[PDB]
């Protein structure tokens, strides 16, 4: 119950972080980059995290 | 690989041989010197970290635009996906042999300066018209023509096989 209250009490800052776009990958390429369509905008050549 | 043209008679001759021996000998000196340098120092670290500087200049969120007119002078008008039209500067590491109007160019996010290009599809029509190998058969299945096949071979195949014949006399193949 203590954990639940702590999570609820923090949730106000966690919910003020930005969001993340949803993109459709076109094809992985190059060292570790990918070409991602970000509906409705255009394509990008983005980096890929470590995980 | 972007090698010199001998432009001797171009037909088996002594001058074609000496201009040919010369290029070979220069390539030999170059190869020896290069091998000596590589043994003396790998330069792998130096060649590397140039990739790092480049990737530093080109930020992570590279944007795929669409080149639309090269001013002929390391400048361009690159159109972002929405439809806006910017006037950016072409940097020094883009292989300019690959820059023609309509090419999917790779722009910087904050500055849209051109920093690369991408490949495109190979099937405007190439796939639909090319026939590849004929499933029916090779020249074996055709008989009785003999003369006609000879004509076609000389018209279309022989100018590809041995250009020297036509070239020697200064006559271009039939059209």
């Amino acid at each position: 119950l203590n954990a639940k209250v702590r999570l609820l009490r923090e949730e106000l800052q966690l919910l003020q972080e930005q969001g993340s776009y949803v993109g459709e990958v076109v094809r992985a390429m190059d060292k570790k980059k990918v070409l991602v369509k970000v509906h409705p905008e255009g394509k990008f050549v983005v980096d890929v995290d470590k995980n | 690989a972007s090698k010199l043209p001998l432009v001797t008679p171009h037909t088996q001759c002594r001058l074609k041989l000496l201009k040919l021996e010369r290029i070979k000998d220069y390539l030999l000196m170059e190869e020896e010197f290069i091998r000596n340098q590589e043994q003396m120092k790998p330069l792998e670290e130096k060649q590397e970290e140039e990739r790092s500087k480049v990737d530093d200049l080109r930020g992570t969120p590279m944007s795929v635009g669409t080149l639309e007119e090269i001013i002929d002078d390391n400048h361009a008008i690159v159109s972002t996906s929405v439809g806006s039209e910017h006037y950016v500067s072409i940097l020094s590491f883009v292989d300019k042999d690959l820059l023609e109007p309509g090419c999917s160019v790779l722009l910087n996010h904050k500055v849209h300066a051109v920093i690369g290009v991408l490949m495109d599809d190979t099937d405007p029509l190439v796939t639909v018209m090319k026939v590849e190998k004929a499933p029916q058969e090779t020249y074996a299945d055709i008989g009785g023509l003999d003369n006609q096949i000879q004509e076609i071979k000389e018209s279309v195949e022989l100018p590809l096989t041995h250009p020297e014949y036509y070239e020697e006399m200064g006559i271009k193949p039939p059209k």
